[PDB]
RNA sequence: AAUAG
């Protein structure tokens, strides 16, 4: 046990040993970006691949070319924290070495006249952080992986649902990574048609003719030949034995049945058959037959032989005739009938027809047609069947060559045609479109490489255009390359792509789940409305690869998936999952990662299979799965086993205790809502857990993990200094490690990110130990919510539907109080009238509102502010304003007139009260820094001095020097002092950060981990809540009616186990309080940890006295227990745990009504549930408006709480009002509340006068409609 | 003036590897920095009202 | 056969 | 696009 785990050991109720630990959860991001940016000597991945794909750039004439040498990434201007503060992208400069080689015209082509080698700046590449995130414009973002259709060839059918009859129509689609699409389809007349890029169909034979295939060659490729001879004045079939098995058969020695088995007579073996001429009459010729004497073609290819034709060849002396084999079951004339409907007879005609279908309305020339056909599929510039696409193509058509080819050829097209014809005949099957072997994962590295190659092509066009000019004596490579297109491409992808998403940052689990998210949408994917049922379904290949539970509930159902716990992407982008080998009947601890294609062959047992001490299966027939179908299989036929019991579910589903007792519809909700939990003031571990909490806490990156072991030299709320062990020093190293903690930093969802130390000075630490706990972490365990005392009973209708009744104590102990940090900005710009000024001289505002402001007009740090309070004072110059005559008279009476400037200041939003915790001032380079900005600059300089001095002192104390530290401090000073690159016209920016403490209140959303969500209805007094015989009231009362119809029984089991765990914790607390002997404490702890037949062997004898005391202290608030998914605690274990803690075995206590003192007539299930506070707070959702801003064109109220907008009275509301008959209410809604400009002012004045009458007019939207219809040249008018 | 500012900014971006600040562009253009800022903000096309 | 004025002009 | 009903 590690020290952090030794501090609080969680009891494990699992029974199956784990042979494979859960791998790093953020590998799918880090590995992809490493592939992108790392240098590849083989040049197959990333920037090197893109550069070698575009370069060398060759001029059209041949004068010169630009060649690629190498690339490197420079040093970032700012770090991640500095980029987030300033609002800039964290990135590295791309520097590429290129040589412009200029050839000699007089010399033969290829003579190196000159070379010019130089480094070129080719843009700025955004960098991935240590946790798999990007910082774009100061915002943390995650690029989501895509599940797309693999490149290659796919054979499909319409399933007999297009034509009037069944007639199942078959098609084959070739889809590349880049380039046009190729389609081969059957019509209901059994003819083969070709489509290029989804346009008008053409007969398939055309594509063969453009490839130089004669009609006879086509027939030879697509048909077998039955031959005929004239032997001794008799007709001659060449017999193929397999075909025969309506006429009299030859071979008089072995006569077969005549006009009425085959194998017995074929056993002897003859090569001679005699047949009627009528057998020839129906056949179709296979060759073109010419006569030298006549000079004409007696019979053409693909022509039906006739009697006169037979006579003509008889006179011509030809004795052998071959025709095509054609049947109705195994062989078909489809290619012959296609040739019949084909009007093309030569390569040029086919090229011309392809040009007409490509580019209609253009005069076809031979050269243009040839160039078009070459560019469509056989040009590497415009076609790319990628390596994955090539491998899938070759596997489909059974080709074992051209592994590195990226373009189609004759063999590929002909093999696709043959396979489609074969599928029509009956040999072969169509492809499963939703099979995970046909769907590929495309991650950040691939998409970045694609966009970077796009930028490279953009600049390559201009480079070729310039090199074609010729005047290159004074041209250097950096004068040829414009990096702005490449930068535009990369910023487009990283900031405006659909898959570049604003990071989910409510809790660590939200971040981990977001980084492990796979979308079917995005560029090159599906669309929400156009996606069908089949793609949204759970395929049998999702086992161990995609979680069947975690998926968004809504229009996105089935299109967004979560990676499973052990899922991985192979080198080709296909998901694979680990399995344990079964060798010689024993289950080996060797692991093989199998993909969907490889999985189908084998018989794979489940992790629940019983095992013997020798490693083999106990039962003779085991439950396994093969080809996606489950069943019972012999023990000797099992080839693989599942590595873990949580292999099929994702991390969020793996965090749900007793998941096997929950219906999947509710497990979906539980997994989704675990990601919306808001961290609280005090993180509390779950009493009932699954064991994956530590993994999420460590792999999220929110915690501070010891890079090296040692002894904690110094601990503080903001800094941890570790004295490293003597065995783990880099020779000549200071010997200390410094961990600076994040303290009250805003997250993407305006929550609080705070790191709290969990170590003491002098405490030994090993590698991987948790030194500080991030948000929603407790001693290295994920702590999303709080443990609540729960009673399942109705309480006077306050838990009606899904309502939740909460005790006042829960509010008093601040158990669900949350900190929300909000950022506000005041931007002083430059206007035509003048420059906006930030100052405390605010007109028409007294000294009451200026108390919290300083001389510079900015609020003090630590100022408690309420709604409407001024944070930053700002005055905007205003123009001359016309005064009404009454205002002129009022000014004449009282002469005051001070209206030079207008108060446009930053104020706290209404219903927001908090504390100012940070103020930042950004000033444009060349604008005077006010007193406050100078104060912040001095404070930052002093803090940098102090931090550098302390760090230097500790590192020199560990070691036991001026130029290097002076350089570091000079760099820090330059970063602090310099001006800020702000948006044009912006003179100054002041950002104020407000910390708001939000307490639980009616309207807040609370949930468990089983889909049991609800809204708080009442905050009950403690004396009114149900209580037990010992006087302890419950904390939350939940409705028992929500359990049976929703089939989430894991919540009841969790309640029972939580009651047991809290009882055992109370027993431990009692033993500590009475100061019993440590031997008794050890005996009790060992009894607790030995309960059940579990896989955990915790020996308290190996723990020191201080360790036992620490463990007992950490078990005071309840014993944490682990119940893994599908390997959980049985009911017998729960009852034994209840009996140990001296609690009823049924989990039901006798409760009394606090209002009356009377016992409830039945026992009530009382226990402890882990409850969460979701980020759906009534503070952010309560809106109201009477009158406000209006739209510019429609003159209707704006929309949104941010704009103080109004609710939309849609069509269905109008229908409801019409059904009621409320004509006057409807007219109010249409006219005087939305867009009757005169009517709404009159209505406001009437209400102020207390008259309550309206004078409706014409809505402005109708006037707009009239104007647009008139603008369409249509006279629309109103008649009286 | 706008086009030649763009050309000079592209050459300086190639030269130093980072975006040219307005004072450096002003020095290379032999024009005041205020004129550079004027040219900079008057060289932006109107945004569409249909932009999401 | 075509609607693009560019192609008609060419 | 994502999220809630």
């Amino acid at each position: 046990y590690s020290y952090t785990e030794k501090k609080r050991i969680r009891k494990d109720f699992g029974t199956r040993p784990q042979v494979l630990d859960i791998p790093y959860l953020l590998s799918i991001q880090l590995d992809s970006f490493e592939k992108f940016i790392e240098q590849d000597p083989e040049g197959q991945y990333g920037l090197e691949a893109a550069f070698r794909s575009v370069f060398p750039i060759q001029s059209y004439n041949g004068n010169s070319e630009l060649q690629y040498v190498s690339y490197r990434l420079g040093e970032p201007v700012f770090d991640v924290k500095e980029c987030q503060i300033r609002g800039v992208t964290y990135s590295k400069p791309l520097r590429v070495k290129l040589r412009l080689v200029i050839f000699d015209k007089d010399a033969p082509a290829g003579t190196v006249k000159d070379i010019k080698e130089q480094e070129v700046y080719m843009g700025e590449i955004p960098l991935m952080t240590e946790n798999g995130t990007f910082v774009i414009n100061g915002t943390e973002r995650v690029i989501v992986s895509q599940l797309h259709r693999s490149p290659g060839v796919f054979f499909d059918s319409d399933k007999g649902k297009t034509h009037s009859s069944g007639k199942v129509l078959y098609n084959a689609r070739i889809i590349p990574y880049r380039g046009s699409w190729l389609d081969f389809e059957f019509d209901p007349k059994d003819n083969l048609y070709v489509r290029i890029d989804r346009r008008r169909k053409l007969p398939a034979s055309i594509i063969l003719r453009v490839l130089g295939k004669t009609s006879a060659e086509i027939l030879d490729i697509f048909f077998e030949k039955v031959n005929f001879e004239v032997k001794d004045q008799t007709l001659m079939m060449e017999l193929v034995p397999e075909r025969l098995r309506t006429f009299d058969i030859e071979a008089d020695g072995k006569v077969y049945v005549e006009k009425g088995h085959i194998r017995q007579l074929e056993k002897d073996g003859v090569n001679f058959i005699e047949v009627p001429v009528e057998y020839i009459v129906g056949k179709v010729s296979a060759k073109d037959y010419v006569n030298e004497a006549t000079g004409e073609l007696i019979i053409t290819a693909n022509q039906e032989i006739s009697l006169e034709a037979l006579a003509n060849l008889s006179q011509a002396g030809y004795k052998k005739l071959e025709v095509l084999f054609t049947n109705d079951l195994d062989h078909g004339p489809f290619m012959s009938e296609t040739l019949r409907v084909d009007s093309t007879t030569d390569r040029i005609s086919a090229l011309v027809e392809i040009y007409r279908m490509m580019r209609p309305g253009e005069p076809p020339t031979k050269e243009a047609a040839e160039s078009l056909f070459e560019s469509l599929f056989f040009s590497a510039e415009r076609y790319d069947l990628s390596t994955v696409g090539r491998m899938k193509f070759n596997s489909s058509i059974g080709r074992e060559d051209a592994e590195e080819q990226g373009t189609l050829d004759e063999v590929d097209i002909i093999e696709v045609m043959k396979k489609l014809i074969s599928i029509r005949n009956g040999k072969g099957e169509v492809d499963d479109i939703d099979h995970l072997g046909n769907r590929r994962i495309r991650s950040v590295g691939e998409m970045a490489e694609n966009q970077f190659r796009v930028g490279l092509v953009r600049v390559e066009r201009a480079v070729k255009e310039r090199l074609s000019l010729g005047d290159l004596d004074n041209v250097m490579p950096q004068d040829l390359i414009n990096a702005k297109p490449i930068s535009a491409a990369v910023k487009e992808f990283f900031g405006s792509s659909q898959l570049s998403q604003f990071m989910d940052q409510n809790n660590p689990l939200s971040e981990v789940t977001h980084k492990r998210r796979i979308s079917a949408l995005g560029p090159g994917g599906l669309t929400r409305e156009r996606a069908g049922f089949e793609v949204r379904d759970v395929h049998v290949t999702h086992y161990g690869r995609l979680c069947p539970i975690e998926t968004p509930e809504g229009p996105n159902i089935g299109l967004i998936n979560s990676l499973s716990a052990f899922a991985r992407c192979n080198e080709y982008g296909f998901l694979e999952t680990p399995y344990r080998r079964v060798v010689n009947g024993v289950v080996t601890d060797e692991v093989d990662y199998l993909s969907a294609i490889e999985e189908g062959q084998f018989v794979i047992a489940q992790a629940n299979a019983k095992l013997t001490e020798e490693g083999g299966f106990a039962d003779e027939l085991v439950t396994a799965r093969q080809k996606g179908e489950s069943g019972l299989h012999p023990r000797e036929h099992v080839d693989y086993m599942d590595v873990a019991t949580n292999q099929v579910v994702s991390i969020a589903a793996s965090l749900i205790p007793f998941l096997e007792h929950d219906d999947a519809n509710r497990a979906l909700m539980g997994a989704n809502m675990q990601r919306q939990a808001v961290p609280t003031l005090r993180s509390e571990k779950p009493l009932v857990g699954t064991g994956i909490e530590r993994n999420v806490a460590v792999d999220s990156g929110v915690t501070a993990v010891a890079k090296r072991g040692g002894v904690i030299q110094s601990v503080d709320a903001s800094r941890i200094v570790v004295k490293v062990n003597e065995e783990e020093l880099i020779p000549g190293e200071a010997g200390i490690d410094i961990y600076n903690l994040t303290k009250y930093t805003r997250s993407n969802q305006n929550t609080c990110i705070n790191q709290r130390p969990c170590v003491m000075p002098g405490e030994p630490v090993a590698r991987g130990d948790v030194l500080a706990d991030g948000p929603s972490t407790d001693l290295g365990e994920l702590a999303l919510g709080q443990n609540m005392r729960i009673a399942f009973m109705p309480w006077n209708g306050y838990n009606f539907e899904d309502s939740i009744l909460v005790s006042e104590r829960v509010v008093q102990d601040d158990r669900f109080t949350t900190i929300h940090i909000q950022e506000l900005s005041c931007v002083a710009r430059d206007t035509k009238l003048g420059a906006e000024e930030i100052t405390a001289d605010i007109p028409n505002v007294g000294e009451a509102a200026l108390s919290k402001l300083d001389e510079s007009g900015i609020v003090y740090i630590g100022a408690e502010v309420k709604g409407g309070d001024i944070l930053v004072g700002k005055v905007t110059p205003k123009g001359e304003t016309q005064l009404t005559p009454e205002e002129k008279l009022l000014r004449a009476i009282f002469g005051e007139k001070a209206s030079d400037v207008k108060d446009t200041s930053l104020r706290v939003p209404n219903s927001v009260a908090g504390t100012v915790i940070d103020v930042q001032v950004f000033t444009r380079d060349g604008v005077e820094k006010d007193k406050r900005a100078l104060e912040i600059e001095q404070m930052q300089l002093k803090e940098a001095k102090k931090d550098l001095t302390e760090e230097f002192q500790i590192l020199e104390g560990g070691l036991l020097l001026k130029a290097d530290f002076d350089k570091k401090f000079e760099a820090k000073r330059r970063k602090i002092t310099q001006g800020d690159d702000l948006a044009p016209g912006v003179l100054k920016i002041v950002k104020v950060y407000l910390a708001v403490k939000r307490r639980i209140q009616p309207g807040d959303k609370m949930a468990g981990r089983h889909g049991n969500k609800g809204v708080i209805s009442k905050i009950n007094p403690v004396e009114d809540m149900p209580y037990d015989e010992n006087g302890q009231p419950v904390d939350i009362v939940l409705n028992p009616l929500g359990v049976p119809s929703r089939m989430n029984i894991g919540q009841i089991l969790e309640v029972h186990l939580g009651l047991a765990a809290k009882g055992i914790g109370d027993k431990i607390n009692q033993m500590i309080k009475e100061q019993q002997e440590l031997a008794k404490l050890r005996e009790f702890l060992q009894k607790v940890y030995d309960l059940g037949d579990t896989r955990q062997r915790v020996d308290i004898s190996e723990l020191s006295d201080e360790d036992v005391r620490t463990l007992a202290h950490n078990l005071r608030a309840g014993l944490p227990v682990a119940t893994p998914v599908f390997d959980g605690a049985p009911e017998s274990s729960i009852k034994a745990m209840l009996e140990l803690a001296d609690l009823p075995a049924s989990g039901q206590l006798t409760l009394f009504d606090g209002r009356t003192g009377d016992a409830f007539e039945r026992p009530v299930t009382v226990g402890y549930m882990y409850m969460l506070k979701l980020n759906h707070l009534v503070d952010d959702k309560m809106h109201a408006r009477s009158t406000g801003s209006y739209s510019l064109v429609t003159q209707q109220p704006l929309g949104g709480k941010a704009q103080f907008g109004g609710q939309r009275f849609g069509e269905m509301e109008v229908w409801a009002l019409e059904a009621y008959g409320a004509a006057y209410t409807l007219q109010e809604m249409l006219t005087v509340k939305s867009d009757d400009v005169n009517g709404r002012t009159k209505m406001y004045k009437n209400i102020v006068d207390g008259n309550h009458a309206m004078e409706p007019g014409m809505p402005e939207s109708f006037n707009v409609l009239l104007k647009e219809i008139r603008s369409l040249g249509i006279n629309i008018e109103l008649e009286d | 003036t706008i086009n030649k500012l763009n050309r000079i900014s592209r050459q300086m971006l190639q030269e130093m590897g980072r975006e040219p600040l307005p004072e450096e562009l002003a020095e290379r253009m032999q024009m005041p920095e205020d004129k550079i800022r004027k040219v900079l903000k008057i060289a932006k096309e109107p945004i569409s009202m249909e932009t999401p | 056969r075509t609607t693009d004025p560019v192609r008609m002009y060419m």
